[PDB]
RNA sequence: GUACUUCUCUCGUACUGAAAGGGAGAUGCAAAAUGCAUCUGUGGUGUGCACACGUCAAAUCCGUUUGAUUUGCCCAACACC
RNA sequence: UCGAACCACCUAGUAGCUGGUUCACAUCGAAGUUUCCCUCAGGAUAGCUGGUGCUAGUAGAAGUAUUGUGCGGUAAAGCAAAUGAUUAGAGGUCGACCUAUUCUCAAACUUUAAAUGUGCAAACAAACCGUGCCUUAGCCAACUGCAAGGCCGGAAAGAAAAGAAUUAGAGGCACCAAGUGGGCCUUCUUCGGUAAGCGGAGCAGGCGAUGCGGAAUGAACCGC
RNA sequence: GGGCGGCAUAUCUGUUACACGACAACGCAGGUGUCCUAAGGCGAGCUCAGUGGGAACAGAAAUCUCACGUAGAACACAAGCGUAAAAGCUUGCUUGAUUAACGAUUUCCAGUACGAAUCGAGACUGCGAAAGCAAGGCCAGCGAUCCUUUGCGAAGAAUAGGAAAUAUGAACAAAUCAUACCAGAGGUGUCAGAAUAAUUACCACAGGGAUAACUGGCUUGUGGCGGCCAAGCGUUCAUAGCGACGUCGCUUUUUGAUCCUUCGAUGUCGGCUCUUCCUAACCUAGCGCCGCAGAAGACGCUAAGGGUUGGAUUGUUCACC
RNA sequence: GAGUACGACCACACUUGAGUGAAAACACCAUAUCCCGUCCGAUUUGUGAAGUUAAGCACUCACAGGCUCAGUUAGUACUGAGGUCAGUGAUGACUCGGGAACCCUGAGUGCCGUACUCCU
């Protein structure tokens, strides 16, 4: 799927309340923190004897992921996230066909 | 044979005797069973039916509730006519939220000690059901009253709390527990507060 | 195999009659729907917006809500041991004003007219007599009813 | 069936019940009246020993 | 070992033993929640005035009864 | 065992919010980003026991009873607000 | 005593599986179906059932009619009508191709179209009448016009007559729970299969749970 | 039966399905995990598939032109439905595929979620002269808890937490760090969602006739045995003998189909021995007919009283000599 | 008795031929400086009024094709209820009820509104 690099949509911030140009960036998950509370609990559980203490998922079935876009207003610098349908090839293309 | 399909579904659960072990309740039932069959008054029949009822089905009444409904009837009542005797087949309990009450004549199965003190201190009189039968044998000029039951905690628990449109309390000793999934839109879903019937 | 989607098994249900295709006419657009009216819920297949589910097609109900393009209709529906009052949201093109109370409305208006005529010295219309009563019959022509030989040869083809 | 009931948390999943194979972990109060009498008897006996001190 | 897949046998008999109960009448449970909001808001203003008129009317009746 | 006691404890009279934290009367006058006044009072509406005014019908041993209905208040409840 | 000895103990190990489960009478009386479940010999969950009732004892009644007013595409029919299939002549070297019709058809074809069905209505919280009155931040360019909520009145065969309903016709509201969740047989309809006392469905009765009187004999047939 | 295979495991269209709705099978015929910044939105113009006539190279078919053309085309992908100054085609501008105060509803259904939809209210808009039309491509195309991760709570104002300043780390403050509340994303296809390779003939247990292997039972496709019609064969001549194309049966000495009985047990093939029964008759008793000279035979009828062998190979039943 | 503009129902209104047409309209028609749009003033847009009912349009005609409403087909096909009915069966009839369809054939060939205008 081809997506434009800039989108003009409503900026709900109180200083805009109008349609503004947003820069489009694909969302990427950040790195898992070592000191996140669930990670800290998991490391405490995994220490010592007993082996693997939690399930490990293996039966993958999906071949795609839902596309999330981070849209940033030029003025407010605020970010809005939108969800697109699942696709195998997401591309940001300013060149209209 | 006679086709009588579902004839047993027409019959209803009607009780004639009381489960009470109180001998004074049985004396009252004996007295008002006689009056409900030898008089034409509809008051005696209703009073007799309520004496047979169980304790849960004779809800207590607050003193403030009696005074309020008495005032609603006191207006639109001629000054010549005396106020009716308030009759409740049940207990009368005092209400600390209303201190100033008029003088009323109240007949009940039982009065709480504070309720009896409040009625007398206002100039009223606490009557007994055998006294009522002697001054109002046919129930003339009486105000039959019932206590409230819709506010009981058992009623607030009736039904499933997980179905849409329901607002019953669940059976749970821990208030914090049973609050996450099915009660907040963030956790999977939330039970719908309203449903059209 | 067989599936259960929203519009399953509607090949003949959601189809126009022969030579009666086309979008809804102006008279449908100009029809006024009010809260409390009786409406028949008949889906228009040429308007694939706000169509009722196939169950509610051909059911008559009471309007409970009116919205700029939509009509809220309460429809009875039997489920197991009881009937539920289902509220459906459809576009105005899928409802027709129901004539289910036309005979009752005429009966009420006739009574008012009869009452007014009886009130002020008017001649009431003559009461209709029953056709099941007896009477003498004078037949103009009388024919013999019998089975003939020609009847048996006429039912043989070839 | 189960029906509408409180979700039970009665614990009692350990070997508390005395039976064959289990000593149990229980404490009854069948000696409560006797111990109450003993405590009063001891207090009156002690007052005699420390008389006339409080 | 296969068993029966599905049947509606005896279900209509079961649904009619306590009968199929009729619908609730129109005058009961006629909540306006979820209806067209602009008409709902205007109706609330009229209903608020109607309650005020009802309160005043009872005041006149009480005084009129005490007048005689 | 029975009789006696508890400035305590517990369950309730108040509930909400993740928490910081807030926290429920009516009427009138009026529209103050904590507005004033009063305190014998169902917040309102529809349906609703008994009771009280009547009003019809039937039966009466002529004392009444036994049904329906009008109006007032409507208790308990139910439904809209 | 050996593909992990023997003795005591944890151990009365767990078992959705097999077996058992002790008095009488009385009032009622099922289900083998729905949804979810590592679910298919089991559970939860609705339904069926009992108990307890509550509420103003005809009320918001109905596995039934009648009369109005909607819905339908199965039986039938048709191919001389669309879509597919298909035989044969005729009329405009042979044929092809056109025109007309003609032999034969359709679960996944239809112009048309039943019987049986199915939704709504048939005057007591309702509807009808008085451009009667109040309110609105509703609609309309406005308004006495439309919309809504009320109030005040009027009228009410309480629903005539035309075949013009009937009722062993107390309606509504709850609470707490049990068994059941292997079914099977027949009437019509019906799918797979050559067929089956075969497998699988729809409607409704029945056996299961039930004997009695008949078909000599038979869970289900006839009668009851 | 199980296994192997397949998937009827979540799901969409037509049909089965019996003219409301609902309805099964490892029934029938096909689909789904995608694809699209346009193939979304709107406005305006236009009409498609196909024919017929005509025009250099040009022909069955290249482009141009005029008529006809009810859709016989197209609308991403299965199917149905729908659609003609469009819902199709071309084109111009666009981001209504955004946000949307926990509004209500439908389908599944327990009237619970999830997924898809429907009718709205508010913000900001896109197209249009305007009425209007759009919060995706109508209807399949998708995902709980816990955990991880991302976005939102801009700056500045308040003598005081207010109508309006997110909160907590509980002796108190600051800056980090970690949490919390709200909305998404990373996934469970066994799709209401455990983290899973074989073998056992050395085997074990609880059970099941809810379920196979053996006897019976129902059926008779297959096997076997026969009729009816009469094209032919029989030098001639349908029927002495037999009988293609068809068609109607019987039998339970074959196999298959089923799963009613038995799994707290009904002893499995073959042979040996011994008895009895059936007849669709090989011999023995009679009797017809013949392509019946005789002899030897063919076909048929009544008849089961009597008889029906010894051996080589093979466990064999069969088979063969 | 007609016309125009907007229309409701959407063939009794359509399709194919042929004929007729007062008035006023409608329409063909003339033209391209401007507004506007095209390869092309063909369509569209602007400005006009010299000509014509030749087309459109409106009526009428046809043993016209369709379409509409009836009749026939036909109490036939089918069907709700019933039988210890018939028949080996396939199936069929009967009893109490409901009741089609095509072919064929008869008639018909728009109707109803608002405003303005002609006949006047
Ligand atoms: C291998 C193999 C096939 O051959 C057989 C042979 C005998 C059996 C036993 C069954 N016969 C009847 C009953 O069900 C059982 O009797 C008993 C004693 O168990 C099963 C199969
Ligand atoms: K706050
Ligand atoms: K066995
Ligand atoms: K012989
Ligand atoms: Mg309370
Ligand atoms: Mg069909
Ligand atoms: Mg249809
Ligand atoms: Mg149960
Ligand atoms: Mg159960
Ligand atoms: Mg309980
Ligand atoms: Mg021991
Ligand atoms: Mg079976
Ligand atoms: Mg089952
Ligand atoms: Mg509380
Ligand atoms: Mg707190
Ligand atoms: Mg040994
Ligand atoms: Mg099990
Ligand atoms: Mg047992
Ligand atoms: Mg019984
Ligand atoms: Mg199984
Ligand atoms: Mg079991
Ligand atoms: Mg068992
Ligand atoms: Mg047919
Ligand atoms: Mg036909
Ligand atoms: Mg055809
Ligand atoms: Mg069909
Ligand atoms: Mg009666
Ligand atoms: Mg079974
Ligand atoms: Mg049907
Ligand atoms: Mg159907
Ligand atoms: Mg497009
Ligand atoms: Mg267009
Ligand atoms: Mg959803
Ligand atoms: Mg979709
Ligand atoms: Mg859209
Ligand atoms: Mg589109
Ligand atoms: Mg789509
Ligand atoms: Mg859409
Ligand atoms: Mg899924
Ligand atoms: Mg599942
Ligand atoms: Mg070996
Ligand atoms: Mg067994
Ligand atoms: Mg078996
Ligand atoms: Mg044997
Ligand atoms: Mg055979
Ligand atoms: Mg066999
Ligand atoms: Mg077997
Ligand atoms: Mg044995
Ligand atoms: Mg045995
Ligand atoms: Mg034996
Ligand atoms: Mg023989
Ligand atoms: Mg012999
Ligand atoms: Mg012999
Ligand atoms: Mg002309
Ligand atoms: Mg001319
Ligand atoms: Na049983
Ligand atoms: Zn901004």
């Amino acid at each position: 799927v081809n997506y434009p690099k800039k989108k003009v949509m409503h900026c709900g911030d109180a200083r805009c309340n109008a349609h503004k140009s947003f820069k489009v960036v694909q969302y990427k998950a950040g790195k898992a923190r070592l000191f996140a509370r669930g990670k800290r609990r998991y490391d405490r559980k995994q220490s010592g004897y007993g082996g693997q203490t939690k399930p490990v998922f293996h039966k993958k079935a999906k071949t795609t992921k839902k596309i999330v876009l981070k849209l940033q207003c030029s003025g407010c610098k605020s970010i809005r996230q939108v969800v697109l349908k699942r696709t195998k090839h997401f591309e940001l293309n300013d060149k209209k066909k | 044979g006679v086709d009588l399909t579902g004839i047993s579904k027409k019959s209803r659960v009607i009780r004639h005797h009381t489960y009470s072990t109180n001998p004074y309740i049985k004396l009252l039932i004996k007295l008002y069973k006689f009056l409900a069959k030898r008089t034409s008054s509809g008051f005696n029949k209703v009073v007799y039916q309520r004496l047979i009822k169980s304790r849960s089905n004779r809800a207590p009444i607050s003193l403030s509730r009696i005074a309020v409904v008495m005032k609603r009837k006191a207006v639109f009542t001629a000054k010549s006519k005396a106020a009716p005797i308030a009759v409740v087949v049940g207990d009368v309990l005092d209400d600390v939220r209303m201190a100033r009450i008029p003088a009323m004549r109240v007949c009940a199965l039982r009065f709480s000690k504070s309720a009896r003190q409040s009625i007398v201190a206002a100039g009223g009189e606490c009557l007994t059901f055998d006294q009522l039968a002697m001054i109002a044998p046919t129930g003339k000029n009486t105000y039959l009253l019932r206590g409230r039951k819709s506010g009981r905690e058992s009623v607030r628990h009736f039904g499933a709390s997980g179905v849409p449109g329901s607002h019953s309390k669940p059976y749970a000793t821990n208030r914090g527990k049973e609050t996450k999934r099915g009660r907040r839109t963030g956790r999977s879903y939330k039970r719908k507060a309203f449903r059209h019937v | 195999v067989h599936s259960y989607g929203y519009k399953s098994g509607t090949r003949h249900l959601f189809a126009k009659k022969f030579r009666k295709h086309g979008v809804p006419s102006v008279s449908t657009i100009l029809t006024n729907i009010k809260v409390g009216d009786y409406v028949d819920v008949v889906a228009d297949s040429a308007v694939r917006e706000g169509m009722p589910h196939k169950y509610y097609h051909g059911r008559t109900g009471i309007v409970w809500n009116v919205t700029p393009r939509g009509v809220g209709v309460i429809i009875n529906k039997p489920v197991r041991t009881r009937t539920l009052r289902k509220r459906i949201c459809v576009r105005f093109e899928h409802v027709r004003k129901s004539r289910c109370q036309e005979a009752f409305k005429a009966k009420e208006h006739q009574f008012q007219a009869y009452l007014a005529a009886k009130k002020a010295g008017k001649a009431l219309p003559p009461l209709q007599k029953s056709s099941r009563l007896g009477g003498i019959v004078r037949p103009k022509n009388v024919e013999v009813l019998a089975r003939r030989v020609a009847d048996y040869e006429a039912m043989v083809p070839y | 069936p189960k029906g509408n009931n409180a979700i039970p948390h009665v614990h009692q999943k350990k070997h508390w019940n005395p039976c064959s194979s289990q000593k149990g972990n229980v404490k009854v109060f069948l000696n409560q009246p006797a111990q109450k009498h003993r405590r009063r008897r001891l207090r009156l006996l002690k007052a005699k020993k420390v008389f006339p001190r409080p | 070992a296969k068993s029966k897949n599905h049947t509606n046998h005896n279900q209509s008999s079961k649904n009619h033993r306590n009968g199929i109960k009729g619908p609730v009448p129109l005058h009961l449970h006629n909540s306006k929640r979820g209806s067209w909001l602009p008409a709902l808001v205007n109706a609330r203003r009229v209903r608020k005035h109607n309650q005020k008129a009802a309160l005043k009317k009872r005041r006149e009746r009480i005084a009129a009864f005490a007048a005689k």
